[PDB]
This record gives C-alpha cells, sequence and structure tokens, in this order.
RNA sequence: ACUGCUCAGUAACACGUGGAUAACCUGCCCUUGGGUCCGGCAUAACCCCGGGAAACUGGGGAUAAUACCGGAUAACGCACAUAUGCUGGAAUGCUUUCUGCGUAAAACGGAUUCGUCUGCCCAAGGAUGGGUCUGCGGCCUAUCAGGUAGUAGUGGGUGUAACGUACCUACUAGCCGACAACGGGUACGGGUUGUGAGAGCAAGAGCCCGGAGAUGGAUUCUGAGACAUGAAUCCAGGCCCUACGG
C-alpha cells in the first residue's frame, strides 16, 4: 500500500494540521489503523495524535482519498473531534 | 405643503382651508402620480375619474381599450370640473375608497 | 371589543365573502367615554407593551389661556356643547372638540381623553 | 363524619382526627374562619379556626365563594388551581366555605390555646 | 426565523445544495438582503472550520473579529465593505459586491485598516446632537458639514473618523446595485431631479452611464482611500 | 405565534408585480447617547397531616432570587416661541428647545483569572416580523339585469399599533353595472406543468413564495407577537375513562 500527501494546511484557529493525501493502495482498501500507521511516518505524528477522517477509495483504480489530521494535544482532539471519530480511531491500547 | 420647486405643480390662486388639501392643508401627497378625466362630480370633495388605456392581446395581436373608474379627492381650491383632464397622486386613505387627491384639473381644449 | 377589519361590502353592495377569521390585530376595544366625576383612569395594555391611558371620569381640566399662554388647572363643571354628537352634551360626555365650562372660563377640549389620559382643554378667547 | 386535620403553628405539627356524631353535626355550618370550642375536640380550652375543606370526590372548598353548594368557576389563578400554561384559565369545581354533610376533610389551625398540652388532650 | 435552500437571497453567492435551511442570519444592523452569516462566511469562503459546531466553537473562543469585535455567534450579518480580521495569520478580508450583485471577499494586506460607512438620515437626538443614523462602530455625532450620503470613513476598532469623504462633481463613486455593481468610477453629475421616487446621479468610470443615488458609494476623493480590492479568494 | 401538515373555504389587494406607510407595531439582534436610585417581604419545593377511583389538589410551619410590590431623575398629551436637520412636489415629523399644566423606568444582577464577560432601564436609528395601502395582470355563465342604504360622500368625533364607516353622529344623494354590476358554477394564487414545428391549447396535488385551516362555530386568556396544530371556554357532533359523586 502506498501514500502520497499533497495538502498540509494548519488551522491557526485550532492549532491542528489538515492532512490531505492520495492513497495508492493495491487491491484491498486498507483499514483506518493501517492508514494511520502509514501516514504517521510521513509527518511525525503519533497514533494518538495523528487522526484520519476518511480513506475513501474510488471506483476502478486503486486510489483513495485520505483526509487525515494532526493535533498538538489529545485533549484538544477530545474537545474538538466528535466521539464517533474518537471511537473510530483506536487509541494506544484501546478496546 | 404649498411649496414651489422644479416640477412642483404649484399651489393655485385660491386658498383652501381643507384638512386634506395638499397645498394648504396638512396632507402629504405621495405615491404614484396618475392622470384621468372626471366621469362625474356629483359627490362632495370626490370626483369619479376614468382611466382609459389599451392592453395588446398576445394571441390575437390586436388591441382593446379598457375603461376604469377611480375615486379621487377634489379639494375646493382645485375644484375639478366635469369631464376635465386632471392629474391625481396618491395620499393616505381619506375615506372608504379615497387614496388619491387631484392636484391639477385642466379644463379640456 | 370591536371589529375594525375591512368589512363593508366592496363598492357596489356585493356582500364581501370573508376568507379569513377575525384576526387579533383587528380587534378594537370599547369607547370608554369620559364624564364629569371623580378623576378615574385605567392603564389598559395594547400592542407591544404600550399601556395606553384611558380616562373615564374627570371634573378637572388643564385650561390653557391663549392670550398669555399660561396653563392652569381648573375644574370642569359642564360640557357646553359638542359638534360630534348632540347627545354627549346631554350626557356630559367629554370628547375631543367639545366645549367644557371651567372656573377659568369656557374652554374647548383639544385632547382625546380616551387616548391621552388627561383632559387638556384650550381656554376659548 | 369529618376527617379533620389540625396543625400546630408553634411546632408545625398536624394531628389527623376522625370525628363523628354530635361534634360532626356541630362542625356542619361552620364556615371558613369560624372559631370552634375545644369541647367539640375535647381539648382543654383549645379553640381552632377552620381554614379549608374539601368534598368526598376531592373538590376543594373555597373561602372566597359564599354558599354551601358547588359552583363552576372559570378561574385563572388562586386556591385550588394551578396553571399548566402561563396565565391559563380553566373551569374547575369548587366549594364554598360552608360545611356540608358531603364534606370529608376540614383543614384548620389552632389559635386560642388551652391549659394542657395539645397532644395530651386527645389521649396522646 | 428560518430560510430555505431554494429561497436563499440573490446576494448570497453560496449555491442551492443540501437540505432546506442554510444558517439563518440574525436581524442585525445591516439589511438581510446584503448579508451573509459569519458562520457561513467562515465555513464556505475562508474554510477555517468545516462543521457548524466547530465554527461555533472557534467563534465562541474569541478567535475571529469583525472590526475588532470578537463575535461569538455564527448568525451575525455582514454588510458591504465589512472587514473581517484574523490576527493569527494577519488575514484581512472585505465584503464586496461583484458585477452580478453578489457578496464576495477580497483579502487585504495589513491587519489594521479603516472601515467605510455612509450617511442615510441625519436626525437630531435631543441634547443638540446631529444623529447620522449610525448602525455600526463608534463615530462622531457631528455638524451640518456631515451631510447625507457623505460616506464617512472610520478607524478600527475604535472607529474614529479618518477623513470626511464628501462627494462632489468629479469625485469617486462605487456602485452598490443594478447591472453596474463594482464598476467604480468618477461622478459626472449628481442631479437633484425632483420626483416622487428618488433623485438620480451621473457616473462614469471605464464607461459612462446613469445610475441611482442609492446605488452609489462615495468611496474616495480621487483614488481608493480604503483597501477596496485585494485578492479574490473563494 | 418559527418549522411541520393539510388544500376545505376563498373569484378576493387572496395572489403575481410596481409604488406607498410623511398612517403604523416590533422580543430576540445592532451602533451611539444616558442611566443603572432607596426600599418593602411575600410565596415555592422542604416540614407536619391529608383529601381524591382518577383527574386534581387542602391546611399549619421555614424561607430565596434577574419573583412581586412602594419611592425619586423620562415618555405622553395640551398650549407656546425658538435656526433648514433630513426628505425633499413636499411637515404633517425630528426638533435648539425651553415654558408651565397634567405626567416615569431599571437587576450597581450574575460570573471571573477583579483583565473583563454577559444581563436590566433608557433615547435615536437600523434590521427583523407583521398590519395597512393601490396601478396593474389572470375563470364559466344572460336559461344570472339591475345591485346597493352603512350602501357613496362631507364635517365633527370614536376606537385603533396605525389610515379608514372600521363604529357613531349631523348632512348630502350618491356608488357599482349592459365595456357584464348583482347572482349562480368552479378553484388554494403565482413561480410554473402538459403538449405541439410553432400560434396556442389543457392542468396548475408534490419542490419553493404568499394565503387559509385546525371536528363544524363562536369567544377568550397568555405574550413583543395568537385568537395558539401539541391553550382554554361553551354550543353542535361523535367518542371515552369511572369506585357512578365525576
Ligand atoms: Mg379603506
Ligand atoms: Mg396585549
Ligand atoms: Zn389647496
Amino acid at each position: 500500500m502506498d501514500i502520497k500527501i499533497l495538502k498540509d494546511k494548519n488551522n491557526s484557529l485550532l492549532n491542528r494540521r489538515e492532512l490531505d493525501f492520495v492513497v495508492k493502495y493495491e487491491g484491498s482498501t486498507p483499514s483506518r489503523s493501517d492508514v494511520r500507521n502509514k501516514l504517521a511516518a510521513m509527518l511525525n505524528a503519533p497514533l494518538e495524535l495523528l487522526i484520519i477522517q476518511r480513506i475513501k477509495t474510488e471506483y476502478g483504480m486503486q486510489e483513495s482519498k485520505g483526509y487525515a489530521k494532526v493535533y498538538a494535544d489529545e485533549a484538544r482532539m477530545k474537545q474538538v473531534e466528535q466521539e464517533y471519530i474518537l471511537k473510530r480511531n483506536p487509541a494506544p491500547g484501546a478496546e | 405643503m404649498a411649496r414651489d420647486i422644479g416640477l412642483n405643480i404649484p399651489a393655485p390662486s385660491e386658498e383652501c382651508d381643507d384638512a386634506y388639501c395638499p397645498f394648504h392643508g396638512t396632507l402629504p401627497v405621495r405615491g404614484q402620480i396618475l392622470v384621468g378625466t372626471v366621469v362625474s362630480s356629483k359627490m362632495d370633495n370626490t370626483v369619479v375619474i376614468e382611466r382609459q388605456y389599451m392592453k395588446m392581446v398576445s394571441k390575437y395581436q390586436r388591441y382593446e381599450k379598457r375603461r376604469s373608474k377611480i375615486h379621487a379627492h377634489n379639494p375646493a381650491c382645485i375644484s375639478a370640473k366635469v369631464g376635465d383632464i386632471v392629474t391625481i397622486a396618491e395620499c393616505r386613505p381619506i375615506s372608504k375608497t379615497k387614496s388619491y387627491v387631484v392636484v391639477k384639473a385642466e379644463v379640456p381644449k | 371589543m370591536r371589529w375594525q377589519g375591512s368589512s363593508r361590502r366592496k363598492a357596489t353592495g356585493g356582500k364581501v365573502i370573508t376568507a379569513r377569521g377575525k384576526r387579533k390585530f383587528e380587534m378594537g376595544r370599547e369607547s370608554a367615554e369620559t364624564r364629569i366625576s371623580e378623576i378615574k383612569r385605567k392603564k389598559v395594555p395594547t400592542m407591544g407593551g404600550n399601556r395606553k391611558v384611558r380616562l373615564l371620569q374627570s371634573n378637572v381640566a388643564n385650561v390653557t389661556n391663549p392670550k398669555d399662554g399660561k396653563t392652569v388647572t381648573a375644574p370642569i363643571e359642564t360640557v357646553i356643547d359638542n359638534t360630534a354628537n348632540k347627545h354627549y352634551v346631554r350626557r356630559n360626555i367629554l370628547t375631543k372638540g367639545s366645549v367644557i365650562r371651567t372656573s377659568m372660563g369656557t374652554a374647548r377640549v383639544t385632547s382625546r381623553p380616551g387616548q391621552d389620559g388627561v383632559v387638556n382643554a384650550v381656554l376659548i378667547e | 363524619n369529618f376527617k379533620v386535620v389540625v396543625s400546630d403553628p408553634k411546632e408545625g405539627r398536624a394531628y389527623q382526627i376522625d370525628i363523628k356524631d354530635a361534634e360532626a353535626n356541630a362542625l356542619i355550618g361552620k364556615a371558613i374562619g369560624d372559631v370552634v370550642d375545644g369541647a367539640i375536640f375535647g381539648l382543654a380550652g383549645y379553640k381552632v379556626q377552620i381554614t379549608g375543606g374539601c368534598d368526598g370526590s376531592g373538590f376543594v372548598m373555597k373561602p372566597d365563594l359564599p354558599g354551601p353548594r358547588r359552583q363552576r368557576i372559570l378561574t385563572a389563578t388562586g386556591v385550588g388551581y394551578v396553571p399548566k400554561l402561563p396565565g391559563q384559565r380553566r373551569r374547575k369545581m369548587m366549594r364554598g366555605k360552608e360545611i356540608a354533610p358531603d364534606i370529608i376533610q376540614v383543614n384548620a389551625k389552632i389559635v386560642e390555646y388551652g391549659s394542657k398540652s395539645i397532644k395530651a388532650l386527645l389521649g396522646l | 426565523t428560518h430560510q430555505k435552500r431554494l429561497s436563499v437571497p440573490k446576494s448570497w453567492k453560496v449555491g442551492k445544495k443540501g437540505n432546506k435551511w442554510i444558517s439563518t442570519t440574525r436581524p442585525g444592523p445591516h439589511s438581510q438582503a446584503r448579508s451573509l452569516p459569519l458562520g457561513i462566511i467562515i465555513r464556505d469562503i475562508l474554510k477555517l472550520v468545516d462543521n457548524s459546531r466547530e465554527g461555533k466553537r472557534i467563534l465562541s473562543e474569541g478567535k475571529v473579529l469583525v472590526d475588532g469585535i470578537p463575535r461569538k455567534d455564527l448568525r451575525f450579518p455582514v454588510g458591504l465593505f465589512d472587514v473581517i480580521t484574523l490576527p493569527l495569520v494577519n488575514e484581512a478580508y472585505r465584503m464586496l459586491q461583484d458585477e452580478k450583485g453578489r457578496l464576495t471577499l477580497h483579502k487585504l494586506n495589513e491587519t489594521n485598516v479603516n472601515k467605510l460607512c455612509r450617511i442615510n438620515n441625519k436626525t437630531t437626538v435631543k441634547g443638540g446632537k446631529f444623529q447620522l443614523n449610525l448602525n455600526d462602530g463608534t463615530n462622531i455625532i457631528g455638524s451640518n458639514e456631515y451631510g447625507t450620503k457623505d460616506s464617512l470613513i472610520l478607524s478600527i476598532p475604535d472607529k474614529q473618523v479618518v477623513k470626511h469623504l464628501k462627494f462632489e462633481v468629479g469625485n469617486l463613486a462605487m456602485v452598490v446595485g443594478g447591472q453596474h455593481s463594482g464598476e467604480t468610477g468618477k461622478i459626472m453629475e449628481i442631479r437633484e431631479v425632483k420626483s416622487s421616487r428618488h433623485n438620480t446621479v451621473m457616473i462614469s468610470g471605464e464607461t459612462d452611464f446613469e445610475t441611482i443615488e442609492d446605488y452609489v458609494i462615495v468611496i474616495g476623493e480621487d483614488k481608493p482611500e480604503i483597501r477596496l480590492g485585494g485578492e479574490i479568494s473563494e
């Protein structure tokens, strides 16, 4: 599975990084944890800190849209991000 | 009220103590100005006025003159005659059907 | 309560068939007529928190001399006459445009007591 | 047969009593605000002022209304009415201050005190 | 106080997508016809917050200012020439009406800049005051030098007068309606044509024409005193 | 009182459209100009006893607030004199005003990092909401010819948020109609839709704008706003819970 990132705008009004990238996966659309693990090494973002909102794969060609995000605080994520995103994004040791 | 400026339609040579008289009274005339002729003036301070125009019909591509009656306020200083061209402008409702007051009643020539 | 909505035929006598009910904003109150008695008023409310003062009885007036422009409060004794109704003179009703009799002199009411909350009468010259 | 409720203002203590017979007939006709001898209660010189009541079917008496029978009232506030909406009027069934044989409960308060205690003068 | 997707105003550039209501603007100081929600502005134009909840959060935390006032409500109206200031990036934007009558945003350079208003009815508050029918900011209740339609300029956020931009023949003028919106040009003749509706005005910039006096803004002496046009960022 | 639903009534300033309100009201929101002054002290849950089939709901005891009441500095109406301030055919309004005559508000409330933030009253204006107003545009019908007396208008009033026969009074004798009044038939109006090469012809269920309606009907409280789809009241009409008193 392969990833290339294009847009990394940082919102000054919240102190978070907007991660936009193209998922050049092969065959099976990768899960959110796997895409987070791959996207972490591209910009030095921990799993608890790096957050992804969608890995949306298109028809036909094995290319997907990844709208990931980065925060300088997990409490900031819990204050801003929705609870379904926090559940959907597995924390270190999460259940 | 009685004020002279460009396109004033100035106040007549006769003073009127009417309360709804536009020049001497206290009625602010404002709205859409219109023109017509007195159908009959057998009613106090109110001259029934007719507006005649034409509406081109789309399908037949021809014309049809349309009549219409309006009740206007006829102040005593103006005193619009019978069958005379007159210009009316809107005012607040004087009566049950009176929202226009005549301002210039020119006897036809 | 009175209805002040637009209901009086059209122009001809064809009876207007109402398509709408008696709306709340078209409801007018009762003509609280004023007479010569102990000075009585009520703070009736109206739209938008505007409690209009309505007077009912009064035997005093704010007679206003025009010769010197001095306002002095003198008692009302009798309505001399009235143009509006020929019966309010007999009833001693105090409507605007009537003529009252005070201690200062004969005066004409120049204030609507049902809307003004006071009886302000101009002293006739 | 009146199920009278008597309260003590000096301690906020209410004693419920079941009364019958000649004393109950004496209570009949005593309007709200009446003072009644303690011999009807057996209390040693304890005078009680009647300040309430209700019907067998739960209709509450009104001290305002004069008359023993029932009446229909279109009220907007006051005794025995609670507006579900702000400033809402309703037509309830109320009672007068007159005491009737179809009246069960008689709320009342102790006013003119007696020699002995309030509790011990009713066997307690 | 709702408004639907289809009946969105003609001055609202945002499309007709979604589900019925699109962010009902408050009563506010400005007209509802030429107004956009600050939430809709920050969620569509600038793209700093995507959700309505996150937009309400960022507004409520004192992060966006409208002429120095950090409005916490996402339904605040915006009128023409309004400045939005964001200190964290030094992003300045001005409400402008393009050639089709729609409201857009042009980026400015400096954070600190004036705001332009106009005179609409000079009334007299009791106390010897010449009330100018002000609607936003602070101002000066002045004298008869301040006439109607004078198009005053005032600082931000203190809103003190910078320069009385009184109009005359030949002075600059910006259109605020019609088919000539945004075609700023010099005034040619301000004729006080007496009539029951309103008077008229002659204006010619790149091309000459006749325009209505309620569709003219006295936006400068000869050149733009305010930062009129910066960068048209969507 | 915003949405939401319905499409009976309505052939109508209801509606589309252009103006008007200098004839008006506006809680929330908006900017500037001010102010935020003394007090009084009930009644809640709670305590003690219940009544009631239920619906409901009584008494005595304790007490608080941005609750509620009473007092001082405005607005409102009369009469005045005072300079273009808007708009401008255009004061009739704002008014510099002050004059005297009747004539008023608020919660120095709450929180804090004591930085400040948000609330109360007030004046002017805006905006928002809505009432009113009129030029014009759009059905079938003569096997529907006269219709109209508050009907048409004047003066003075009354009530209204406000103009108004909207109501009342004195008076005038008008008003609409044969270029279709009045009546019957039918219908939620328009944006539009159907169809055809087009001229037209036919329908305007759904999406948006405005209108009306809440079983039929009348009446009313509350509120800035209603005669309220989840308010009441009664009548008609049907139905329903009952310990038969409701
Ligand atoms: Mg009328
Ligand atoms: Mg009211
Ligand atoms: Zn005249």
